[PDB]
RNA sequence: CCUGUCAAACUCCAAACUUACAGACGCCGUUUGACGCGGGGAUUCCGGUGCGCGGGGUAAGC
RNA sequence: CGAAGAGUGCAAGAGCAAAAGAUAGCUUGACAGUGUUCUUCCCAACGAGGAACGCUGACGCGAAAGCGUGGUCUAGCGAAC
RNA sequence: UUAGGCGGCCACAGCGGUGGGGUUGCCUCCCGUACCCAUCCCGAACACGGAAGAUAAGCCCACCAGCGUUCCGGGGAGUACUGGAGUGCGCGAGCCUCUGGGAAACCCGGUUCGCCGCCACC
């Protein structure tokens, strides 16, 4: 199905799973990657910056989480890297899949509301910025414009 | 005081002091109450009213203003009770109060108890009191005749010092009779 | 003490708008109103504040909009500094303009419609789709900015 | 509403604050009020009896006699006035 | 100082808990009063399909019943220390009971303007040991 | 301990706002009688649109 | 240690701690007559049904105030012939 | 209020902690079961009778702000949200200006270790 069916915020919010069944798992891997075994003590802080209020599917989460980090192998496996994807699917999302008649419809997905502004990226290294390349491709899938942005780096 | 939802008791019931849910009861009749309560020493009547901002007391008396009256004997016993509730009620009548519902507070309903012998003095004092007859105890103990057969099996003078050697009832007797006319503070 | 002037009408208007409008005495566009300050004043013309335009006006306009629309609260009586004086506790029209800015008194308690009905702007006003803040004529006013504005409806 | 009862959507007005929680004081369900008086309308989650409709929570009434030990307090629905049972335990004096 | 603060024996509670008795007859002998029986709360798969039933009995000795028992108790028992609770209790055993705690203790236990004990005036394990000890045996 | 997130059927909080009653000012009524009461006569119970807030539906001149 | 997460017949939300819960004992108010008010039906007319609150009668328990017009509250209901 | 009784508001009063106080008006702990009354077993409690002892509990007085709570100043923030208006912007979901209101989290510093009523009482 297409990202034009749910990427705005036209429904009230869908959440409650003790009174919604069936909501089919999520496609998304990590939510941390990198030497997730150390801290964010690095000297550079990327983050990729929604520009646009949206609801992100899990579908669109993991390909642009995978196309950013799996290009972040030109830092290696086990690079010196941390990338945090803070968002998660909470919304759970639907498809009247009789007529109109009795149309609400059955879960089908879930997918994250994300705020204009919001950060849904934040990589953490050294002036090793292959990551500017790993979000031009992150953003690349997912339905609204960003920015990427530099939070703590005067190393021009 | 664990936090935000946390809830204290009202103040009175974390002293543990008030049954409000008898205090309402209570204060259902629209009539003064006779507080009576007590010590280990003495004893307490008050003929209490609901105010704005707390509850009033018209009248009372305590058990050791009872000696102003000629009163000899310790003060913890049943004629003491006895008296102060006649002493208390007494005072209530000139205070203009007619009658009143007993407020025994924390204490157990106990038949013979101290705070129903309260009850009865103020009765006497001409209040108009819910009562029940059969839950008071049978007059001669009132007395403190139960006190003076104590004394009997002597052995050794059961008041240390005080008064007398085989106590009297009779004493009781006589402030009864002082009690019930005349005097000043009443 | 403001004036206040409706300068957009009635259709669409909300109507606890439009009724406030006619609780301050005016029934009709370009019709003007002079209302003391009062807290109570103040948020009947607040709800009123996107369909009128108000501020305090100086004694000379206030003067001359006086001697050129004022009427009898009865009648179609020429209202000068004679008609003032023989009917006002006034001498002249100044001396009434000062107390209704001194807020002393009102027009209908010396006697006068409550309404000063104004012509039409000579020239045209600002535009009723902005405020007075944005370049329109809608809002509140400068005394000087009010002083244009009812001078040119004289 | 998916039903019609008494207290159909009552879920928040009927619910007491965490700490307004338990047994209320007895010193206000004993109030007395005069005729004439003019009193606000609001059910106390803690006390079961005494009770008016809650659709009337908020009306600030006006007590004209009694019944019983229960208050008599004239109100106006909408534009049809209305007569309400009310124990003290659920009133308050106006100002 | 003192005096208001030196432990003492409040109750002494023997009860076997056999989940059935006639026991009551010798817990009653080795006591002296008589014994009262414990119902069961919950009910069990080991037959306990009953919950308001007799499944032991109990006796709490005050005083002098409870002295003129431990002097004949306490000989029987050996264990001591990691057998003493918190409140400086300690239980052995048919099983003994012992409750020990300082004097202002009624302060607790009244009905009127009740109020728990300060942690201040609670008996402690090592206090408890002691005063034991401090009379005809020994501790650990 | 630290670290990343949420709620139509969650709430330690908490608006704008809506609402009861009263007072004040305004407006209005006492020959245009208001507010209120009684009686006669209806028509009406396919509505639609914009705006705000919506719930359903991928959406719709739904 | 522990304001309440237990329990209170059953949905859900709400109420309840010297209790509205537990245990024990006693008891039959799950009583008769007749109303007020609200609800049903916001506003605004409409029946049965319901509830809160009175007056009278007769009672139960309690020292007594008092509590009991069924089960803590909102479902468990039916015209004329 | 050199220690009491009944309360109102019901945490500004809770939690926890330090110090002080009793020939006596007192409150207690405390001492004791012939009686009234009491234990489904215990004068533990309840109830009754009483003062040899004590200020260690409680209680009353003075105080500490670590936790919880009430309120206030500053920052967050006139931000978020929002009643009214607009031939203002945006392909659009949506945003903006003008006018009238206006949070919450959180940080920092203060406040708060109850206040008040009636009766009694060296
Ligand atoms: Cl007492
Ligand atoms: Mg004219
Ligand atoms: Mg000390
Ligand atoms: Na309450
Ligand atoms: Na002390
Ligand atoms: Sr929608
Ligand atoms: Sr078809
Ligand atoms: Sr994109
Ligand atoms: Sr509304
Ligand atoms: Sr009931
Ligand atoms: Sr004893
Ligand atoms: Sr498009
Ligand atoms: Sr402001």
């Amino acid at each position: 199905k297409p990202g034009a069916m749910y990427r705005n915020s036209s429904k009230p919010a869908y959440t409650r799973r003790e009174y919604i069944s069936g909501i089919p798992g999520k496609k998304i891997a990590q939510f941390d990657m990198g030497n997730n075994g150390a801290g964010p003590t690095y000297p550079a802080q990327v983050e990729l910056v929604v520009e646009k209020p949206v609801q992100i599917r899990h579908n669109a989460l993991e390909a642009a989480r995978v196309a950013a980090n799996r290009y972040v192998q030109n830092s290696g496996a086990a690079a010196n890297y941390k990338f945090r994807i803070r968002k998660f699917p909470f919304h759970v999302i639907r498809e009247n899949k009789d007529g109109m008649r009795a149309p609400f419809g059955k879960p089908v997905g879930t997918a994250a509301r994300v705020h204009g502004a919001n950060h849904i990226f934040i990589a953490w290294v050294n002036p090793d910025p292959n990551v500017e390349e790993a979000w031009r491709r992150a953003k690349m899938k997912v339905t609204p414009t960003i920015n990427i942005d530099s939070s703590p780096a005067g190393n021009a | 005081a664990t936090g935000p939802r946390y809830k204290v008791p009202m103040r009175r019931r974390r002293e543990a002091r008030t049954d409000y849910h008898q205090r309402l009861r209570l204060l259902k009749s629209g009539k003064p109450r006779l507080v009576a309560r007590k010590s280990n020493k003495h004893v307490r009547a008050q003929l209490v009213t609901l105010g704005p901002n707390g509850d009033d007391t018209l009248a009372s008396a305590h058990s050791s203003d009872l000696a102003e009256y000629g009163w000899e004997a310790p003060t913890g016993n049943m004629p003491s009770a006895y008296l102060t509730g006649l002493l208390a009620g007494l005072r209530a009548q000139e205070a203009g109060v007619e009658e009143a519902v007993l407020d025994i507070g924390l204490n157990s309903p106990t038949p013979g108890s101290k705070v129903f012998a309260i009850q009865e003095g103020a009765i006497d004092a001409g209040l108009d009191i819910p009562h029940n007859d059969d839950v008071l105890a049978d007059w001669q103990r009132t007395r403190g005749a139960h006190i003076a057969e104590y004394d009997e099996q002597l052995e050794e003078p059961l008041y240390s010092g005080d008064f007398d050697a085989a106590d009297l009832p009779e004493h009781f007797d006589e402030l009864r009779e002082t009690l019930l006319d005349g005097d000043i503070e009443l | 003490m403001h004036a206040l002037v409706q300068l957009r009408g009635e259709v669409n208007m909300h109507t606890d708008i439009q009724d406030t409008l006619e609780m301050l005495n005016i029934h009709h566009v370009n019709h003007c109103t002079l209302v003391p300050e009062t807290d109570a004043y103040r948020g009947m013309v607040a709800k009123v504040n996107d369909f009128v335009a108000f501020g305090e006006p100086s004694q000379e306009t206030l003067e001359t909009v006086l001697a050129t629309r004022a009427e009898p609260l009865e009648g179609d009586a020429d209202v000068d500094d004679e008609w003032v004086a023989e009917h006002t506790d006034y001498d002249d029209i100044s001396g009434l303009a000062f107390a209704l800015l001194s807020e002393e008194t009102t027009l209908r308690e010396q006697g006068l419609s409550p309404t000063l009905r104004l012509h039409p702007p000579r020239g045209g006003h600002d535009g009723v789709k902005h405020p007075v803040k944005e370049g329109g004529q809608l809002g509140k006013h400068d005394t000087e900015g009010i002083d244009d504005l009812l001078e040119a409806m004289r | 509403p998916s039903s019609n009862g008494p207290l159909e959507g009552t879920r928040g007005k009927l619910k007491n604050k965490p700490r307004d929680r338990g047994t209320s004081p007895p010193q206000r369900a004993v109030e007395e009020f005069d005729d004439g008086e003019k009193v606000h309308l609001k059910i106390d989650p803690s006390v079961p009896n005494g009770r008016f409709h809650p659709r009337f929570d908020g009306q600030t009434g006006t007590v004209e006699g009694k019944q019983g030990d229960a208050y008599k307090v004239d109100i106006v629905d909408g534009g049809k006035e209305k007569t309400i049972i009310v124990t003290a335990a659920h009133l308050r004096r106006q100002e | 100082f003192h005096e208001m603060r030196e432990p003492r024996i409040e109750k002494v509670v023997v009860h076997m808990g056999i989940g059935h008795a006639n026991a009551e007859d010798i817990l009653g002998e080795i006591t002296g009063q008589m014994p009262v029986r414990t119902k069961a709360k919950r009910t069990v798969g080991e037959f306990d399909i009953r919950e308001g039933d007799p499944i032991g009995a109990k006796v709490t000795l005050r005083d002098e019943m409870a002295e003129e028992f431990l002097q004949t108790a306490l000989p029987l028992a050996e264990l001591a220390t990691s057998q003493f609770d918190d409140t400086g209790n300690f239980s052995f055993g048919l099983d003994v009971t012992v409750n020990l705690v300082r004097p202002g203790y009624r302060v607790a236990k009244r009905d009127k303007a009740s109020r728990s004990i300060p942690t201040k005036h609670r008996l402690n394990p090592a206090d408890a040991v002691a005063f034991i000890e401090s009379t005809y045996d020994v501790e650990v």
